[PDB]
């Protein structure tokens, strides 16, 4: 079994990954998009207006072998606003990365 | 199967790990 300390190093491995990327990545094409972010759990991109932002199940689950294919999803509205739950947080789709 | 103590130690070991991701992803 996967150790709580195995996953909390890969985790903080992830994170910092994740700050070199909103750190390096380009500037939108333009400020409609939905703004990157870290949210604790996943690396979100900026996101265009009106879409579907989808990222990988992020790799340092435990369990990530068992999703290879699935992917995390936020919605980016027309107006360049992450969608939100009706909770302030933003909306989020996880079923693709949960324990099978 | 899943008859032993060992099987339930792993089990609560694992149990961390999982716990830490609901931690992340719930907040």
């Amino acid at each position: 079994t996967v150790s709580l300390w195995e996953t909390v190093q890969k985790w903080r491995e992830y994170r910092r990954q994740c700050q070199r990327s909103l750190t390096e990545d380009p500037p939108p094409a333009t400020d409609l998009f939905c703004n990157r972010t870290f949210d604790e759990y996943a690396c979100w991109p900026d996101g265009e207006p009106g879409s579907f932002v989808n990222v990988s199940c992020p790799w340092y689950l435990p369990w990530a072998s068992s999703v290879p294919q699935g992917h995390v999803y936020r919605f980016c509205t027309a107006e360049g606003l992450w969608l939100q739950k009706d909770s302030s947080l933003p909306w989020r789709d996880l079923s693709e990365c949960e324990e099978s | 199967e899943g008859x032993f103590t060992s099987d339930v130690s792993s089990y609560l070991e694992g149990q961390a790990a999982k716990e830490f991701i609901a931690w992340l992803v719930k907040g």
